[PDB]
């Protein structure tokens, strides 16, 4: 894998010349098939391409129009590599500056990229920072720490903990320039409150404008249950397996196992597949019991109830879920087409309106030429003044794909449908 | 120059969506010199899609380019909190080679409340001449929060600056510092110092406060 | 050693008699080379001697001539004691009262001393002392005790029985308006010893008999709910951000509503009285009226819960969706012909790309609103705007006699913040 | 009566200096009926020179008195910080024995600032209806001190009143207490309870003060 190291410094004085290089390792600076380039970037006027060297049994040069009057960029076979010569700054030219290898001239995408270069136009002198420690003042399991990088010019800095050891739980602020002409910026981390008594955490601080390191030690002084039915589709297909879900959050470390009881009508049953303990972002933990279902069960409207059992509860809580009780009615499905208003897009909406079911529990997937159609939403069911339900899936397809007479197709999965499905076809007279 | 343009500017769903990007040409562009790509904070970058619809290597199945002529689509079938980035379209078609303004794709989590910390400023710091009172909000959604600084129960303005990160990789949330700068003579004068913090997650104000001279 | 020891009250009402005795060790009474003397002290006449007792083979006594006719001195052989009685006292005689030995006929020096009396000529009644702490409201503290309102003076003060003497300042007391005296006492102690180390003021006001040892020591659930968007798109209706309060117990004290716009305190909200619910919780609505360009324009709304009389509270802050508004593309699409078997059919109206979500779509035909139509809710789709359908059910006779059937759709985004588009059998 | 005139009244004299105090008598006294006293607070005289010229048990070799007739010295050679007291002549050469009106040998000694407490009235007052607010100097040099009352910024008048330590024995400073008296109702009307003191000690005046309902 090729790459491309940048170097040269980032800070011009204005009226100067910015001089950058970037070296190759894994491809050929005189490659027939690439072109070796500049692009920058800026809030505002974004990414902007510069120019690039190329060979082809001759050394060809190309700029952008915009700075064409002020910029080289020239190989070197000697050394593999490439610099960028930028006359005449001024501020409008502070940018992240990267070099980017364009490639295969059926395609010419830029495939590798230098890790870009932050050009400051400034007449300010370089100053290394000055860091301070972030400590608290004085029952908390996580405590914060700190480093204040401040009074450095010109950007960046890069900071560390432990020497690169410790890298969970650490944000770095982007710095901000103070009212001095200076920047500053604060480093955290939270770390357990019961080794702040016994291990040792460092701010490590490189700038290499002003080529310091600075060093600087910083010494100090609920569970919810939720409980999930199976997929329509899984119910109403008798190669599919229906399940209902119950999932413990809020799970806290010092009182964890959690006991899962689960009650089909009330009697209990031992079927079920509980995962074990995963670890949250948030430092909880969440605990899932998964329970296989009987398609006809379900259908018949059986009550599945999971108790939950932790120490974070005196009371266990329970849930209790089941399809919807009333008499099952018939879908009745309609496929419309786009409207002639919407033909003048490039895309265009093939509906599907699904009507006049019960319960609201269904499935509607788009298919054409015997493949599934992906590029759908369907909105939630609607309840209607006759008790029953109805939805709407559009499906945007390209309108080329239209007015070719592709046929598409809106497949439906409801109980009161015969063998659970209908399909319903939709293609342009 | 051919001019893409790129929309929505920015986009916020939940993973396990679908994304939907588009990017729209000027001019015709031919499919071959239409590429994708994603760029995650502090670093270049990184080609996703070449000639319109060819995934670029490592690049995992859920993306997707499509499209032809002046109307592109680079489709996430289903978005991963890592797919946080800022997408960018560029064309090759004619000289000069030219990038989208880009679209911000955020990820939407469930609301989390920030963990808040307040430092005073280090006796080292103090023997220089300023005081740099740090309060931390730490991993919250969504970005939105109010910082109050209060100095001896008395509201603080044009005294302080906010710093945000970008929004995390893995678990979707932001972290804040808000930092109040005094003169060390401002800040023997009074004693208690607090951080009063307000956000969607917190059902009442959180107030973190230090006495000057307890520490 | 030879030691005095004096004792008798202080207090001595006016014209009455001032009696004090004077116990002597070391020496006998009877001694022939000693006179055993009064001599009082007074700021203004300073030291002055009273008089003598002594023993030649016979007693005899000499006096002051000023205290002459008032005055006697005696010995008592049985106790080596001598008294002082001194009659008919006026304010004159308030002094402080020494007995003394004068020793040697070559010298007659006044070699030891009685520690004193303070005598007070006054009518007032004697009262014992009030005595409170002094210590700090929040490496070296200072404790004290503050003995107030006695009379007459004096009061001893010791701190822990007298094992505590470094740094105590016992101040001087001070006669009050009153005519009570107050005076503090004070020790200054190392700070670390504060958790560890007791500290006790001893009081002793012997003339009301008291000795005081003081230690030194030192739910419901709210929903805030934006303005329906109709609303807040027609200059004629008005919109309001609404506070709801549910699981309110009947027990809990009235429901206080505090409101803000952008953090500034609003006084025009109109709050409803608390409402029992089927399930024996209360609730109480506060209702707050907004502006249209407001709301539009992003202004945020706070509602702050609190029950009177309790200071804990809940916040809640609303304002409209951020992000880029986009304007609704609006489609009328006719029944499906598979439809046509049915005595109703469907007039569909699909919307679509729009931001934010909140809109109002409606129906019409021949200037008259068509109500018999369902709308499904917003649904975002993978671009991050929204679309939705509405279904207007007509009776087929109506769509095909011609009739023209309308969707109105009212957002943010569209020009008067109003479109409609018509459907009709062509 | 014979009478003795003590000169001077009051003499400041530094540790190691020496202190010539004087006696003249009305008429001439017999020598062996003349003696010295020390008088230190609190505390009966201390018979220190007899018969003009002879120390009195446990008196130290730096008192010596002299003289005849009329006119008698006591000469203390090298004072000390506890020779602080009062010294009196008196004379028994003829009946009735009596007493000068006293030398006051005062410190002097380097200035010394004092420290400052401030005391709320305690619980058990405050239920009786009376507050009493102390402020306490400790330990300071030159006796001279400005203490102030204020009661939420506005400067207190009539409503105080001092008490003063005598001299100390050892480091010469004196020690002072200001207590402001107001009733329970006075006391409730207001929060902010200081005492501002002002010494030669002190390069700026020494506020210190407690809001009453945080004790
Ligand atoms: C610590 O972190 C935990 C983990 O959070 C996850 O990870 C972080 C990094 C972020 O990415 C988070 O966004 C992410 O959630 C938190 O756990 C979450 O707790 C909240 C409650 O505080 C839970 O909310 C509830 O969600 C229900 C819906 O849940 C489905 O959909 C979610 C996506 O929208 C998905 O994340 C869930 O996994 C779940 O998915 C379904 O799972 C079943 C079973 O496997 C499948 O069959 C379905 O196909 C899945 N569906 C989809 C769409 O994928 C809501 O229903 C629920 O609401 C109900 O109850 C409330 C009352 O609480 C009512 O008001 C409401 O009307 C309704 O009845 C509720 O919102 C969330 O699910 C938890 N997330 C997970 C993954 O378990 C902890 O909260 C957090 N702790 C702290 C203190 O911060
Ligand atoms: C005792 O009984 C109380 C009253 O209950 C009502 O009456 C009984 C008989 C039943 O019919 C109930 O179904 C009925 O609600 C209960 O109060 C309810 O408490 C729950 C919380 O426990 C509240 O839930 C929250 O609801 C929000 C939405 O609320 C709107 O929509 C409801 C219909 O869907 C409607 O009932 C509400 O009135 C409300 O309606 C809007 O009102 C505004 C203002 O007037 C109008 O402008 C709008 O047009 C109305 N819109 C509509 C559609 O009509 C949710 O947003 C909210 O969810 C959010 O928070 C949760 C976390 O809590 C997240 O998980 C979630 O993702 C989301 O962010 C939440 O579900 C409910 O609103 C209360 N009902 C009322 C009427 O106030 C008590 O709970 C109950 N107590 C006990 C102990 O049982
Ligand atoms: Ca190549
Ligand atoms: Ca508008």
């Amino acid at each position: 894998q090729v790459e491309l190291q940048q170097s040269g410094p980032g800070l011009v004085k204005p009226s100067q010349t910015l001089s950058l290089t970037c070296a190759i390792s894994g491809d050929s600076v005189s490659s027939r098939s690439a072109s070796w380039s500049w692009i920058r970037q800026s809030p505002g006027r974004g990414l902007e391409w510069l120019g690039r060297t190329y060979y082809r049994s001759h050394w060809y040069y190309e700029y952008a129009q915009s700075v064409k009057s002020r910029i080289t960029i020239n190989p070197d076979t000697s050394k593999n590599q490439f610099s960028l010569q930028l006359n005449s700054v001024t501020p409008e030219d502070t940018a992240v500056y990267y070099c980017a290898r364009m490639d295969v001239p059926s395609f010419r995408y830029f495939d590798v990229w230098g890790q870009g270069t932050l050009v400051t136009v400034s007449s300010a002198s370089t100053k290394g920072p000055s860091v301070f420690p972030l400590a608290p003042c004085s029952s908390e399991s996580t405590a914060a720490l700190g480093c204040l990088v401040k009074d450095y010019f010109p950007e960046p800095v890069t900071v560390s903990w432990n020497s690169g050891a410790l890298t969970s739980g650490v944000h770095t602020f982007p710095a901000v320039l103070q009212s001095s002409g200076l920047y500053s910026l604060s480093s955290v981390v939270t770390v357990p409150s019961s080794s702040l008594g016994t291990k040792t955490y460092t701010c490590n601080v490189d700038h290499k404008p002003s080529n310091t390191k600075v060093d600087k030690r910083v010494e100090s002084k609920g569970p919810s249950v939720f409980l999930f039915p199976p997929k329509p589709k899984d119910t109403l297909m008798i190669s599919r397996t229906p399940e209902v879900t119950c999932v413990v959050v809020d799970v806290s470390q010092e009182d964890p196992e959690v006991q899962f009881n689960w009650y089909v009508d009330g009697v209990e049953v031992h079927n079920a597949k509980t995962k074990p303990r995963e670890e949250q972002f948030n430092s909880t933990y969440r605990v899932v019991s998964v329970l296989t279902v009987l398609h006809q069960d379900w259908l018949n409207g059986k009550e599945y109830k999971c108790k939950v059992s932790n120490k974070g509860l005196p009371s266990s809580i329970e849930k209790t879920i089941s399809k919807a009780k009333g008499q099952p009615r018939e879908p009745q499905v309609y496929t419309l087409p786009p409207s002639q208003e919407e033909m003048t897009k490039n895309q265009v909406s093939l509906t599907c309106l699904v009507k006049g079911f019960y319960p609201s529990d269904i499935a509607v997937e788009w298919e054409s030429n015997g493949q599934p159609e992906n590029n759908y939403k369907t909105t939630p069911p609607v309840l209607d003044s006759d008790g029953s339900f109805f939805l709407y899936s559009r499906l945007t397809v390209d309108k080329s794909r239209w007015q070719e007479g592709n046929v598409f197709s809106c497949s439906v999965m409801h109980e009161a449908l015969h063998n659970h499905y209908t399909q319903k076809s939709l293609s342009l007279s | 120059d051919i001019v893409l343009t790129q929309s929505p500017a920015t986009l916020s769903l939940s993973p396990g969506e679908r994304a939907t990007l588009s990017c729209r040409a000027s001019q015709s562009v031919r499919s071959n010199y239409l590429a994708w790509y994603q760029q995650k904070p502090g670093q270049a970058p990184r080609l996703l899609i070449y000639g319109a619809s060819n995934r670029a290597t490592g690049v995992p199945a859920r993306f997707s380019g499509s499209g032809s002529g002046t109307d592109f689509t680079l489709t996430i079938s289903s978005l991963e909190p890592e797919d946080f980035a800022v997408y960018y379209c560029q064309q090759i078609s004619n000289s000069p080679p030219t990038f989208g303004q880009g679209t911000k794709v955020e990820i939407k989590r469930t609301v989390a409340a920030p963990s808040v910390f307040i430092f005073p400023p280090s006796d080292e710091q103090l023997k220089s001449g300023t005081a740099s009172v740090v309060c931390l909000l730490n991993n919250f959604y969504p970005r939105e929060a109010k910082v109050q600084w209060k100095v001896d129960n008395a509201l603080q303005s044009g005294n302080s600056q906010e710093s945000v990160t970008e929004q995390d990789s893995k678990d979707s949330t932001y972290s804040l510092s808000s930092t109040l700068t005094l003169s060390k003579a401002d800040y023997e004068k009074h004693k208690v110092y607090a951080c009063e913090v307000t956000h969607q997650g917190l059902s009442s104000p959180v107030t973190k406060s230090f006495n000057r001279g307890e520490c």
